[PDB]
């Protein structure tokens, strides 16, 4: 029956926020069964929880930001909530003493340390899950999504950014979602982001704390990272891993075919507010996907 | 040998991004109890460098922290912790970091240092708190004599105060530190000296800071005050001048400038408002401020490179693309 | 690595080896894992993959061609195989074998490399025109123009040859086609255009192509030759019309350097002398500077036409640079 | 005593020259003992032979050339020279059918590759050494090479590169020479250009061969291969690489301490001439530098 999940331990780690430059301590903690990713501020007078829920996010300029009423904020909670999405973690409390989850190196790489290492228990229930009974689709023009009913949980992202470093690479990827092929296949996909537009964007308020450790930094003809991509096309990869964070916002993993092309973080939150409108086009289920099974692998001695 | 055959298999996975397996890797090797006491400095060293890789700084500040009392170490450790200060905007720490690496020999670090208490100066500024931000510049200055960031944020804070001899007889030090950046004063100094109401030392200033190659913006100032003083031709004449000596876009735009209102009317005087049209767009365009140590063009002076994250390394663009 | 398994775990330290270059413990790692009597055939030819590009990368050509011509007739490395094998034999300078293997990926689908087919000819052609031979020069651009009939290349080539042979009107039919085949290249045949009609004696003809150019948005060339071939043909101030006119819908720095000097040629002398002149020596003085030709795949920006740009090795990247910097 | 060394197989190799362009067919031969290294081309009906003597070294615009009399050039043997002297091959015939010995990735890892696939033979004769006794510099200006007396070859390269991309690596390397030392360290720097100077090199004649897959090309600001660099200071190590090539010139492995700032090819031709010249100043050992033997110590999980 799958089970629902949460964590062992509670895990802290420092960081620099992408978007604000902030130094942020993010605290994850763990939840009883039914509680649902409830992000968490608390600097703030009393906390400010705000329940992981589709309609929370009110600003999406280069990071799905959650704005409660009063505009006390969280932003940059798209890798984090990849990586739940990825170890499909359904009760788990994240707090932020800054308003903004930490960037770690632009990747969903850290934040998948940090949840393994504190543990992924199960406990004794089962796990809610979206299933998407009717195609349903959004578009801006020409960036579309479209989910689709499928039995599991498949992505099919496409890119177009008439980018000379950009477009060499492959700009088609697609899987059927599972705990070790986004572990394996995905977590590590990079913050690609431009250096043209890097003035204007710490002019305008983001990208004060994004440097070369954490991002893809893609002049006007090729990769300024000296390692290099960490895959041959991880541009595709990370925008795929941004699609799952913003996807997992609805607080349960969702069971579909979700085909994207340009989708960005406005569309992806368009696509699953439009979906959770129509209520004969979603339903709760269980047992629909191979989640789990983290193998290991040997530790010579030499 | 067996323990190299480890911390190689680590730092070619924390290179590929697995960080969970670098990590993972050179905690196992750590927590061994085989490990010699070099080998285990090692270790953490290696562990660290995960960590800051990963992100995890309040961890790489942990790991380091147990380096800074070994002496092979100290200076990679202490540079490291720099870095983790840097990052996470905490000055106050990596001031202190800074100066024990000054005592252990690396004398390039009193720029950094400066640059930090400028930096805290500037957060204590912009909340009324101008006393003690003058205290934390001069601070500064006595750690570096040779900082123009100093200099120039010591005149803000007398101006803001109000005492305007000591913002300029601050802000003329920019000239000995560093005459690169005296273009940044021009501006701010050009108010203390209207208000204060030396316009004579003003125009000799000015001459004296033409005549130094001081850049296009003295330049165009000179100019513009001879223009008011001598009427347009003398003006036009010190352009062609200037123009002739130091070639600079921007000179040639207030030379098209000064050639338009001194025109008999005709289709030659609308080719050159065309003119006037592409030149003024093509330099309002061109980047104004180059980094000198990874090709960084910003339209506004940044300290802080975003780029090489190196202090100090961004000066005016000087030839004929901008200043 | 070495723990992640066999065969392929060879096979990704062998890719981390050549990656830092240390290019014999890579090959030395390929080569035993080929050798290994326990491999299957598709592990096989993965190997011989692997190791062909260990040659390549470490510049050992020949043993590189051995590795990798074991692939093509292979259905699953074909493609791959065959382009490797065409990069060594553009860089080891053996146009004829790496014609032979572009024909080959054209048909098996890969349509892009038809320009190829032709700057390898014209490349051939180019060797024999060294040799003082026009006839096989003409019979390989022939060929080459056969193999891809969008290639500005061909025809500037066929120009040339036609103009050592003295056949000028069949130069111009060549070089004027170059017109419709691409038009950002325009300006490389005007030099040439010039001597042919020249020697031809069309002038008015050559007047109504410079206009039509002109009209179609070819470059600065095309604008100052048609204002000096005006200038000679009814005056100077009575004809700078044009060349005002010319300058407004497409200014660029060549342009108005001419306005400049026909302003010093007749002018009122004194201050506005001085200053027409102080200008008129700066936009002159980064027209010859700023680079005239740049490579729309990598940067790479240079002062004459590399049809085989150094850096991205990409045939027919480099182009004029337009819009107030040259060309 | 160390032991005279030539190849146990003729090894072939096809390349393209780096400043020409041609395709070579390298050809390394063996030689019987006391016969020195001997350049060859072998295009040319009679074959013509360019014994290794610092004097031939007469073209050094970019890469030690050798020129005979008759303008017969072979030229970029400043690598291939670079893995004999770390592999200390003291008779060896190379033959080369076009004016260039091959580039292969730029750096002289690729040579090694070759000479060990061929084996390195030990002939029962005395390896004759150059030893110095004397202190002996030359100048260019700023740049300038110093041979001193030394039990062994030690090298101290310096560079100056006014650009970003060089200074922010080590400006110093300083090493013992070492068959297994070299061929670890020194023996993988590639060779460096810039690509502001490319369209200009290409025309006068240079450079033609140069690409990404043979060269380190940083532009006006940073290092623009994929890869990036091999090592973290490669350009001063492949400095040294071309130190230890050029001074192979003289036939002979050198004993001594080398030291040299922002020499070039012909500053340490200039210096190895100035150094053969003075009879007092140089004398032929036998048996006096480190072990010449590449360990087989690689062996991890
Ligand atoms: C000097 C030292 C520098 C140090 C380090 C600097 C870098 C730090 C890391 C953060 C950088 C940020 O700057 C984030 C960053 O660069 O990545 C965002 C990225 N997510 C996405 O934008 P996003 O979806 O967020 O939001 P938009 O509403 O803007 O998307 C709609 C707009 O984008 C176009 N579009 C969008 C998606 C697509 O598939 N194709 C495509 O064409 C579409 O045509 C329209 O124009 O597209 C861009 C692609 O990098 C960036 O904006
Ligand atoms: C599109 C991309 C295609 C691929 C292109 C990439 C390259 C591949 C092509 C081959 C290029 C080769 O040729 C390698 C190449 O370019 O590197 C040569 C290199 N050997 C050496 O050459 P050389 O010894 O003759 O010195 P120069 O006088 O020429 O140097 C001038 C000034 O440099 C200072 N100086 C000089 C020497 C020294 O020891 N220290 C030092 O400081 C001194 O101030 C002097 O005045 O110096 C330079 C350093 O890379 C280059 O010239
Ligand atoms: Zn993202
Ligand atoms: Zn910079
Ligand atoms: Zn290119
Ligand atoms: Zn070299």
């Amino acid at each position: 029956m799958i089970k629902q999940r949460t964590l062992k331990r509670i895990v802290q780690a420092t960081g620099v926020g992408l978007h604000t430059g902030k130094k942020v301590t993010l605290t994850l903690r763990p939840a009883p069964a039914n509680t649902g990713v409830i992000y968490r501020r608390t600097d703030l007078n009393p906390p400010v929880d705000f329940p992981a829920d589709a309609k929370s996010v009110r600003d999406t300029m280069l990071c799905t930001c959650l704005v409660n009423e009063h505009d006390v904020r969280i932003s940059t909670v798209e890798h984090l909530n990849a990586a739940l999405a990825g170890l499909g973690i359904d009760n788990i409390v994240i707090e932020v003493n800054a308003p903004e989850i930490p960037i770690m190196d632009g990747s969903a790489a850290p934040f998948v340390y940090l949840l393994l290492d504190a543990g992924i228990d199960e406990l004794n229930c089962a796990k809610k899950f979206v299933r998407i009974k009717e195609t349903v689709r959004v578009e801006d023009g020409d960036k579309w999504a479209e989910f689709k009913p499928y039995n599991g949980f498949s992505l099919d992202f496409t890119i177009d950014f008439n980018h000379p470093a950009i477009d060499s690479s492959n700009q088609r990827y697609a899987m059927n979602f599972s705990a070790d092929a986004f572990m394996r296949q995905i977590s590590r996909a990079r913050t690609f982001g431009f250096m043209r537009d890097i003035e204007y964007l710490q002019s305008r308020g983001l990208c004060l704390g994004g440097s070369f450790d954490c991002a893809i930094v893609v002049d006007d003809y090729r990769v300024l990272n000296e390692d290099g991509l960490r895959f041959e096309d991880e541009f595709v990869r990370h925008k795929m891993l941004d699609a799952i964070g913003d996807l997992f916002m609805c607080g349960h993993n969702i069971i579909g075919a979700f085909t994207a092309y340009k989708s960005g973080h406005a569309l992806n939150n368009k696509l699953l507010q439009a979906v959770l409108a129509k209520q004969e086009a979603w339903e709760y289920v269980t047992f629909q996907d191979d989640a789990e099974l983290p193998l290991a692998f040997k530790a010579p001695s030499a | 040998g067996t323990v190299e055959a480890h911390l190689t298999l680590g730092n070619l996975f924390r290179s590929r991004g697995e960080v969970d397996r670098a990590i993972r890797i050179h905690q196992t090797l750590m927590e061994s109890a085989s490990l010699t006491y070099e080998q285990r400095l090692l270790a953490i060293q290696q562990l660290g460098r995960d960590y800051m890789a990963a992100g995890l700084y309040d961890r790489a500040e942990d790991m380091f922290n147990q380096l800074t009392d070994e002496t092979d170490f100290r200076i990679g450790a202490l540079q490291q912790l720099l870095q983790i200060y840097q990052a996470t905007s905490e000055w106050q720490k990596a001031i202190d970091v800074a100066e024990r690496l000054v005592k252990l020999g690396k004398d390039k670090q009193r720029v950094e240092i400066a640059h930090f208490y400028c930096e805290l100066a500037l957060q204590h500024m912009a909340s009324d708190d101008l006393d003690r931000a003058m205290t934390l510049l001069k601070k500064g200055a006595a750690a570096d004599k040779n900082s123009a960031r100093v200099s120039i944020m010591m005149g803000r804070v007398f101006m803001a105060k109000g005492e305007y001899a000591k913002a300029v007889e601050s802000l003329q030090r920019v000239i000995s530190q560093d005459r690169e950046l005296v273009s940044e004063t021009l501006e701010m100094l050009q108010t203390c000296y209207q208000q204060l109401g030396k316009t004579a030392e003003w125009a000799e200033f000015l001459q004296r800071a033409v005549e130094e190659n001081t850049g296009a913006d003295a330049e165009l100032m000179l100019a513009d005050i001879i223009e008011a003083r001598d009427g347009s031709e003398a003006a036009q004449v010190y352009i062609t001048r200037q123009l002739q000596r130091h070639p600079t876009m921007r000179v040639f735009h207030k030379l098209m400038d000064y050639h338009l209102n001194e025109a008999e009317e005709g289709r030659a005087k609308e080719s050159l408002m065309v003119l006037r049209d592409m030149v003024g767009e093509k330099v309002r365009s061109k980047p104004r401020y180059r980094c000198q140590k990874c090709g960084f063009t910003a339209y506004t002076l940044y300290w802080h490179c975003p780029s090489c994250r190196a202090w100090s390394t961004i000066k005016p663009i000087r030839g004929l693309d901008g200043l």
